[PDB]
């Protein structure tokens, strides 16, 4: 379990989760505040 | 390994000219619409036999002519291809 | 092919309907990629040739495609376990 | 058109032949 | 110590290949490597293919010195067998090459004088401008 | 106006672009049953479109002869949202990221095997250093004056 | 050396084919030849310069001769608008009848080529009118060629061989070049404009046989020595003047009118005369600065040695620079090439916007040809400047004698310089590519209104300050109450402001977001190319990966697969890499110029203004469109006069790709292949009777890089030239 | 032939000598290092310039250096 | 010379760790040894080496 957590903390997994979260965020923001060219 | 490396480029070359061969031949001498009484109008009207005999023919009648669809695909469902 | 396609409609009229089995979500304008493929459906035209296979296999409904999907998923599990 | 029929093959065929032969012999010596 | 003599000993069993000697052997130079094998056995040729070394003395003519040291290295490493090699000129003259003083160059041996040894660290080489218009290089000092 | 441009709310070509766009969408919409999903989708595209043009007009954007919004980045106070403000926001976020990463690299610099925590992220440490970025201008400004920023 | 090359026994003792190649490739690198001295170096360089001059004069005389013998120069001077200038006749026995018919343009009685060098407009503007003039000029330049060869031969002889000390006399050469080569030449050219060009434009045939009998001014030479110089500007040519005729002609010889002669759309001859005269004076006065044999004047060494700021933020300043420059010919060549490149680009930029030749600028293909020509020349010259930069750093630079000066201090913080260049390039790349790709996606999804289009406010503001009223910023020369406007309101500002607000010419073209984007692409190109070149120069002596690189020279294959691998680690390799980026950069600038101008001449700048904001626009609306006529030079139905450019287009593509061959595949493969071929030859009967004298080997690593780069560059240039000329001349704007 | 030089930073690990494919280098007695030995290049006429020796050397910077020089049939690795 | 474990700055210009710091491992007392000062570094060089020999004038004890 500790080993599995360590694996989940490895660079590619961390990157997939981080950029996944970011992608989700930017997507939702661009869904609620769409076509933003100013601000 | 470096021979595999160069061989890859040459395989790309060969397969590229092969698929170009297929595309042009099919669009020119095979595919197309057929009218009543049996009149066949091909997509590129059988130009292969006269056009594919020079590099300039491939440059103009194949590449230049047929890249039209991809280069003006913007603003449509095919835009992803552009 | 079962959930996001125009396969049945295509079965009704294969000669004037474009095979499509991918649809995109409506954000940042990519909705435009969902084009008029026919059958009262909007999406990306596929060129894999699955529709003609499915017609050749005698498949007529989306339900059968669903079942085949479940079967394939099961088989994926079985291969992994193996 | 008179002179070009003389000078063109002169510079395009004779000259490079003479020069290439000369340079060949020079470099091989 | 006197170098090894070079007699006409039998050559290994081989059907012949297209990787052997050429005109260079006739006009410039070729090479000869000799070894003593405990038994008949298969070895890979530096010029491609498989050959059989005989028991006792073996003499093989190659085209390059590198081929000789390659084969010899494979002999000493794989078959645990000592080897020697010479250079041969078209006039008939033979030059003993390796191992030069009877001892492998990997291990130290008294009697060898230094060649091309600079008694200074590499960074202390003079700039090229220091040797401009001379025939000397910064590493020849 | 600025650079000989005309305001989008007053631009004719801007309006004509909106027109042609909506008309294209409707021309595509004609082929589908009004209650079906394609219809609702295309209509959603229409509403989103006109809302977009209306918003651009409202934002005080200047249009060229092409009928498209052009941006003013000279520092002009009537257009700080066209570069200055989102620029400040960007700089804030980027500074946040860089400062956090810097903190993480410094934190593990003095350890048995530093490279380890560079290929296997110390998530507790990272979560501790995560919010420190919120005050990155203040933190960096003080380190600048102190001499802890460079060597 | 007992054989070729005689200047290197090291290469001469090579038993392989390499011996030949390198022999050819190191022939001009005098410093590395056998038994050379400083004396032989300078003397050979001097003679070589004479040789170059001779070649130039011979070339020009060839051009003059061929225009006079086979061209339509007279027909052109009678009607410059509707006559295509003939470069030379063509006699190719490979031609078929359609080819002969097609290439018979102009008033020619056979096949010809149309000149796009613009020699017609030049020669006509300066005073040439007949074929006879051209012939006499050709003979004179041939005479200059012979004289230059004679001078090289002479100064090679022991009696006329100059010493090294003479070559190192900087102050004298500077005085003489500034006063004589720059000053006297410009004064004399002003003389030609006053005595021949100006009267010629006014319809007065003035030659050698009468120039002593004709007054260049109604009351000549009086006002000059009187100080009443203003009389020479009394009545300039009228606004309805017709070039080459007396109609509308004035009598002034020196003016500052500004703007263009309305008919010819080029600068006023009186303006150019006054210009050359004035700069001739600045040069002449400036040419009396350095000390020679008369006890007055400056000492460059002392000047440099004195310019060190107290506080030591620049260390020892410029102390010792005199010697390290005057001793290193490579430093000199670097400075020379840098400056020359800058002013070559300057020539392009000023000649497209402010043409000085009559009835050029109406000739669109000629203008495009000239701009592209000079911009590529400028690019190569720049890379070369930065190439002789590090050759200095390796071959000549003396660290101890440059202790703590600006140069040594330059090598000190090299990492800072290189890393900041890296940052600039990185930023520009990320954001320019990013903005372009953004706009392309917007165009794809059918929403061009969401494009990010940044207005070039700064450049537009500069234009406004220069007197352009399109953006309505009303600044300086655009502000009616500005003192700058009132200052020259009654001199050059009428003609100038009239010209800068006439939007049919290329004087400060109007600019939009597309211009912004492509300008930042250009910025990216410049910064990156300078990154490669500067990094290559500063690390030429060594780096952490190879601290003793200077001991190997400017060019070497590598340092081996060890230490991680060291391919392309030499300064020469840095240059070689930088050439690609220069070709890319100039590619972008010439693309920009040509597209913007084609849209200008076609009458729809909106095309460029809308399509240049996304890369699909450049690809489709610039490249794909303007090749229609080009690719149809020959086809299955027939051929026309554009077949040359189609054939050359494909030629360029082919050469380029062959370049790819030499650049992608490396040596060992080819060496082993060639080994199998050598075996093949020695084992083939009959052919066995024939044997080589130089052993066949694969090209060297560096040689491969050079040959590859050469094919690449040639292909590049020829392809773009064919496209440029064909697309432009196929429609003529 | 190529040029091969040894510098006094040599620690006599003999790695370069047993790395040469043409028998160019050898070890000679010396007192400058603990190993009591230093490298030497008496047979550079057989040197090809592959630089395996340099890739084998542990010292920083290198104690063995190969300057590719005049090109001969032996240095080109030719067998014809 | 410097003690064992002493932090020293590298003065050899052609070193991978030039102008950087390393730790002293051992100093050879044999006066014939041209480069006695054995140094070990935190980062490896391009040859994957973490240790090197230097002379007395190539190290500078700092803290
Ligand atoms: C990972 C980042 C992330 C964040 C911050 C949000 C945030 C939100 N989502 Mg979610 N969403 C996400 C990823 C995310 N989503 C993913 C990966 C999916 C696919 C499973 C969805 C599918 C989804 C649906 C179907 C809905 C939301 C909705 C919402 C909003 C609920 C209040 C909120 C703004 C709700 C909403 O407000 O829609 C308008 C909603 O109905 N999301
Ligand atoms: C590299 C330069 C660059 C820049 C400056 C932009 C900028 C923009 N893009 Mg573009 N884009 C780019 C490259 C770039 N893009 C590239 C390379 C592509 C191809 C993948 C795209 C493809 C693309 C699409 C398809 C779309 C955009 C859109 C946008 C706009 C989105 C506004 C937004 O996200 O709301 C505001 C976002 C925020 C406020 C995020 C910050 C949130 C944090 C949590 C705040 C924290 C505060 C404490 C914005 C103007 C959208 C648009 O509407 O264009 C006008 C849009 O639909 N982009
Ligand atoms: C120097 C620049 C130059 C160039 C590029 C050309 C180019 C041409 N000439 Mg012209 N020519 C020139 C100067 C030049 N000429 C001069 C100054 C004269 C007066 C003597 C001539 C007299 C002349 C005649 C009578 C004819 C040509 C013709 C031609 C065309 C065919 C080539 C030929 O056979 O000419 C041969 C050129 C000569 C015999 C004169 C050149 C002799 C000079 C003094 C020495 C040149 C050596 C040269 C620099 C070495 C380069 C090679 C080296 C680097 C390896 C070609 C377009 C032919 C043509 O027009 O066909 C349509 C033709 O019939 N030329
Ligand atoms: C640049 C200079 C140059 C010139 C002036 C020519 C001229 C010619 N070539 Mg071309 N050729 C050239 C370069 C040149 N070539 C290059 C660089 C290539 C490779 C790309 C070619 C590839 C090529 C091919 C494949 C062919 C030609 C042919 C021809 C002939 C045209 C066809 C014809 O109907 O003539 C009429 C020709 C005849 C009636 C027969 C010619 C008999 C000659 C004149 C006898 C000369 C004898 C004498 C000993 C020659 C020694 C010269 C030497 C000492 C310098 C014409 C003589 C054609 C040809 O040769 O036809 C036979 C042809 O098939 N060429
Ligand atoms: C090309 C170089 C350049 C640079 C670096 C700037 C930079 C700036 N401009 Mg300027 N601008 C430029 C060219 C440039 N501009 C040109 C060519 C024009 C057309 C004439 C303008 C028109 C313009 C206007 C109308 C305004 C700016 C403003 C600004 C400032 C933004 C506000 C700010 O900094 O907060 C606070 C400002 C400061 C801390 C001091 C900045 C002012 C001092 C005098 C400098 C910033 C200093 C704004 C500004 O200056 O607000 C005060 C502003 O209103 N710009
Ligand atoms: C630089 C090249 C050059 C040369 C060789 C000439 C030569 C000539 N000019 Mg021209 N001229 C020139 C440039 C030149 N000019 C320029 C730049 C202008 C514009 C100002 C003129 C405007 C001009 C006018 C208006 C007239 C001439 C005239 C003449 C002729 C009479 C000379 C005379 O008697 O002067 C006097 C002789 C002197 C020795 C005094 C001048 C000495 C000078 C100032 C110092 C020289 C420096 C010294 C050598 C050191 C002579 C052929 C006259 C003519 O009749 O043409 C046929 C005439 O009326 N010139
Ligand atoms: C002021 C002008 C000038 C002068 C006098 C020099 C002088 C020199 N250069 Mg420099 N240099 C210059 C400008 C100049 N350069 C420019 C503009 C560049 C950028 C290209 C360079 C980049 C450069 C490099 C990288 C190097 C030099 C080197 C040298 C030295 C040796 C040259 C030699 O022997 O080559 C021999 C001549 C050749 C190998 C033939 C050159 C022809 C090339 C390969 C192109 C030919 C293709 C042809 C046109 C294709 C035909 C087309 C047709 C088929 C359609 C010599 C001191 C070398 C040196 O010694 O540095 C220490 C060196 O390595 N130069
Ligand atoms: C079109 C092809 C191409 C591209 C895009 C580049 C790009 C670059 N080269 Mg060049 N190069 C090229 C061809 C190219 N090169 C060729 C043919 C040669 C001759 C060998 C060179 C030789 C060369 C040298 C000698 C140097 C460069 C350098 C550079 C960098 C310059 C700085 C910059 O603009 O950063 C902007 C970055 C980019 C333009 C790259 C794009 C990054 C993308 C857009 C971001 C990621 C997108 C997306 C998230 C990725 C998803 C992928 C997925 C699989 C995960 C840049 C990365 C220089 C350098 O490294 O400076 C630091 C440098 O010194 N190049
Ligand atoms: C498009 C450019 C180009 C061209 C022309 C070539 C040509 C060749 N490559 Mg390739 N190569 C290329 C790109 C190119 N390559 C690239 C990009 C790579 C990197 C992957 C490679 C990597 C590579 C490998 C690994 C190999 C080749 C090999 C070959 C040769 C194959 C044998 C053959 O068909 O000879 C016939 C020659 C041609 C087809 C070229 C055109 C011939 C013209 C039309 C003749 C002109 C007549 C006359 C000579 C003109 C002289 C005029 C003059 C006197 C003025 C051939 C020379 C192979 C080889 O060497 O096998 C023997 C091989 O194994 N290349
Ligand atoms: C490497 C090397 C080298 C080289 C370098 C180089 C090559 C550089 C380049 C450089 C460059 C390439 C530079 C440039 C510059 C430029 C400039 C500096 C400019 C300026 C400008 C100005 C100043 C202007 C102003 C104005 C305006 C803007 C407007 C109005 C008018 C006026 C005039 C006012 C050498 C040999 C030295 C040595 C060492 C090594
Ligand atoms: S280079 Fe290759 S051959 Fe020459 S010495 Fe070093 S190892 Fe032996």
């Amino acid at each position: 379990m500790r080993d599995l957590k360590t694996y989940l903390s490895v660079a590619p997994v961390v990157s997939t989760l981080w950029f996944g979260a970011l992608a989700g965020l930017l997507i939702e923001i661009n869904r609620f505040f769409p076509d933003a060219l100013i601000f | 390994w470096d021979h595999v490396f160069l061989g890859l480029f040459w395989m790309y070359n060969s397969i590229s000219v092969v698929i170009f061969h297929f595309s042009w031949k099919m669009q020119s001498d095979v595919w197309g619409t057929i009218n009543d009484q049996g009149v066949v109008t091909h997509i590129t009207a059988g130009n292969f036999a006269q056009s594919s005999i020079t590099i300039n023919g491939w440059l103009r009648d194949f590449l230049w002519a047929q890249a039209s669809q991809v280069i003006q695909s913007y603003g449509s469902s095919l835009s992803a291809y552009g | 092919g079962a959930r996001f396609s125009n396969y049945e409609a295509w079965l009704n009229d294969p000669t004037h309907i474009k095979p499509s089995a991918q649809v995109v979500w409506p954000i940042v304008g990519q909705e435009i990629l969902n084009g008029d493929v026919g059958g009262g459906f909007r999406g990306i035209q596929i060129t894999s040739g699955f529709f003609q296979i499915w017609r050749a296999s005698g498949i007529t409904s989306e339900l059968q495609l669903y079942c085949t999907a479940i079967g394939a998923l099961v088989f994926a599990g079985l291969m992994l376990f193996a | 058109i008179n002179l070009p029929s003389l000078f063109v093959p002169l510079v395009g065929l004779l000259f490079p032949a003479v020069a290439m032969a000369s340079l060949f012999l020079h470099v091989e010596k | 110590t006197p170098p090894e003599l070079d007699p006409n000993t039998p050559s290994p069993i081989f059907g012949g290949s297209t990787g052997g000697l050429l005109r260079k052997a006739q006009v410039e130079e070729f090479y000869v490597i000799t070894w003593d094998s405990p038994k008949e056995q298969i070895f890979e040729m530096p010029t491609g293919g498989a050959a059989i070394m005989r028991e006792g003395p073996n003499l093989l003519k190659l085209a390059r010195k590198e081929q000789c040291l390659a084969l010899g290295t494979r002999l000493r490493s794989k078959y645990k067998i000592k080897y020697q090699f010479y250079r041969v000129f078209p006039n008939g003259e033979v030059q003993y090459l390796h191992p030069k003083d009877g001892v492998y160059p990997e291990k130290v041996n008294a009697g060898r004088q230094g060649v091309g040894q600079n008694f200074r660290s590499i960074g202390k080489n003079v700039s090229p401008i220091e040797v401009k218009f001379t025939g000397k290089q910064p590493y020849d000092l | 106006d600025i650079s000989g441009l005309t305001p989008c709310k007053e631009s004719k070509q801007f309006a004509k672009r909106e027109k042609q766009a909506l008309k294209k969408l409707q021309a595509s919409l004609k082929l589908y049953a009004d209650d079906s999903a394609p219809a609702l989708a295309i209509k959603a595209t229409m509403e989103k479109t006109k809302k977009r043009f209306d918003n651009y007009g409202k934002y005080g954007l200047l249009c060229g002869s092409d009928g498209l919004p052009h941006l003013i980045v000279s520092g002009d106070q009537r257009h700080w949202g066209e570069f200055i403000t989102p620029g400040i926001l960007f700089l804030y976020i980027a500074g946040w990221i860089g400062w956090v990463g810097r903190s993480y690299l410094i934190a593990i610099r003095d350890e048995k095997k530093p490279t380890q925590k560079e290929i296997i992220i110390d998530v507790p440490l990272a979560s501790r250093l995560l919010f420190r970025g919120f005050s990155w201008p203040v933190a960096a400004y003080r380190e600048l004056l102190n001499g802890e920023l460079v060597d | 050396a007992l054989r070729f090359p005689r200047f290197s026994q090291g290469i001469a003792q090579d038993p392989t084919t390499r011996r030949i190649w390198f022999g050819i490739a190191t022939a001009h690198d005098f410093e590395s030849h056998d038994d050379i001295t400083e004396g032989r170096l300078y003397q050979n360089i001097f003679a070589s310069h004479f040789g170059q001059l001779a070649i130039i004069f011979l070339w020009t005389s060839g051009n003059l001769f061929h225009v006079a013998w086979q061209g339509n120069f007279e027909a052109w001077v009678q009607d410059p608008f509707h006559v295509r200038p003939i470069a030379h006749a063509i006699w190719d026995p490979h031609f078929g009848q359609p080819a002969v018919e097609a290439f018979t343009r102009g008033g020619a009685l056979g096949p010809v080529n149309n000149a796009y060098s613009g020699v017609y407009q030049w020669w006509y503007t300066i005073g040439l009118r007949t074929n006879e003039d051209l012939y006499t000029g050709a003979i004179f330049l041939l005479f200059l060629s012979f004289i230059s060869l004679l001078a090289g031969w002479l100064h090679l002889q022991p009696k006329w061989k100059p010493s090294v000390s003479w070559f190192k006399n900087a102050e004298s050469r500077l005085n003489h070049h500034l006063s004589g080569l720059f000053g006297v030449s410009s004064l004399a050219w002003a003389g030609h404009l006053v005595h021949v060009a100006i009267p010629g434009s006014r319809g007065e045939y003035v030659r050698w046989n009468n120039f002593l009998d004709v007054l260049p001014h109604p009351q000549g030479l009086g006002p000059l020595l009187t100080g009443q110089w203003n009389l020479y500007a009394q009545n300039p040519s009228s606004s309805n003047h017709l070039f080459g005729t007396t109609q509308g002609a004035g009598t002034a010889i020196l003016t500052i009118l500004g703007g263009f002669h309305p008919q010819t759309q080029s600068l006023w001859l009186t303006d150019m005369a006054h210009h050359h005269l004035a700069i001739a004076f600045l040069f002449l006065i400036g040419g009396h600065m350095y000390r020679t044999n008369f006890g007055i004047g400056h000492s460059i060494k002392y000047i440099l040695e004195a310019h060190i700021p107290p506080g030591g933020r620049l260390g020892r300043g410029h102390k010792g620079l005199y010697d390290t420059i005057n001793n290193s010919i490579h430093f000199q060549l670097g400075l020379a090439l840098a400056s020359l490149g800058v002013i070559t680009s300057l020539v392009a930029q000023h000649m497209y916007s402010l043409p000085a030749y009559a009835f050029i600028a109406q000739d669109f293909t000629t203008q495009a040809a000239l701009y592209t020509h000079h911009q590529y020349i400028a690019g190569f010259i720049m890379t070369g400047a930065f190439a002789h930069g590090p050759i200095f750093f390796i071959r000549d630079y003396n660290p101890e004698q440059n202790a703590d000066n600006v140069l040594a201090r330059m090598l000190e913080h090299k990492e800072a310089i290189i890393s900041h260049l890296s940052w600039a390039s990185l930023f520009l790349g990320f954001h320019t590519l990013g903005l372009y790709v953004h706009n392309d996606v917007m165009l794809a999804f059918g929403t061009p209104e969401k494009q990010i289009l940044i207005e070039p406010i700064f450049a537009q503001w500069i234009q406004s300050a220069h007197g352009k009223t399109t953006y309505g910023f009303d600044v300086l020369l655009s502000s009616t109450n500005g003192p700058a406007l009132n200052a020259g309101r009654n001199i050059w500002l009428p003609g100038w402001l009239n010209a800068i607000n006439e939007n049919s010419n290329s004087l400060f073209l109007t600019i939009g977001p597309g211009d912004f984007l492509v300008h930042h692409a250009i910025a990216l190109g410049l910064h990156t190319t300078t990154l490669i070149l500067v990094k290559g120069a500063l690390d030429a002596r060594g780096s952490k990966l190879m601290p003793d690189k200077k001991d190997f020279g400017y060019s070497f294959p590598c340092d081996g697969p060890g230490r991680g691998g060291t391919c392309d680690i030499s300064a020469w390799d840095a240059f070689y890499l930088a050439v690609f980026w220069m070709l890319n950069t100039i590619g972008w600038v010439t693309f920009y110029w040509h597209w913007k101008h084609i849209t200008l001449w076609r009458g729809n700048v909106s095309q460029f203004n809308e399509s240049s904001t996304y890369l699909m626009g450049w690809l489709r609306d610039y490249l794909w469109l303007n090749s229609s006529q080009l690719i149809n030079g020959y086809n299955p139905f027939g051929m026309n006069s554009l077949s040359v450019w189609a054939w050359m287009f494909l030629f360029g593509h082919l050469v380029w790709a062959t370049g790819f061959m030499f650049l992608i595949s490396w040596r060992g493969y080819w060496q082993e292949l060639i080994e199998t071929l050598a075996w093949a030859h020695e084992r083939t009967p009959l052919a066995n009777l024939i044997r080589w004298r130089d052993k066949p080997v694969a090209l060297s690593i560096v040689q491969a890089r050079l040959v590859g780069l050469v094919h690449f560059s040639v292909g590049y240039i020829f392809t773009y030239a064919a496209f440029l000329i064909a697309s432009t001349s196929g429609k003529f704007g | 032939s190529h040029s091969v030089k040894i510098y006094d930073t040599c620690i006599g690990c003999t790695q370069c000598v047993r790395a040469c494919p043409t028998d160019v280098l050898e070890m000679i007695p010396w007192g400058g290092c603990k190993a009591k030995q230093i490298a030497s290049a008496p047979r550079t006429e057989d040197c090809v310039g592959c630089k395996r020796c340099e890739s084998a050397c542990p010292t920083d910077f290198l104690s063995v250096r190969v300057y590719l020089w005049h090109e001969t049939t032996r240095s080109m690795g030719l067998a014809y | 010379g410097p003690k064992r474990g002493a932090k020293v700055k590298i003065l050899r210009k052609e070193s991978y760790w030039y102008k950087g710091t390393g730790s002293v491992v051992a100093v050879d007392q044999d006066p014939n040894t041209r480069y006695p000062v054995v140094v070990r570094f935190n980062k490896v060089n391009y040859a994957n080496v973490s240790t090197n020999n230097y002379a007395l004038d190539e190290i500078q004890e700092v803290e």
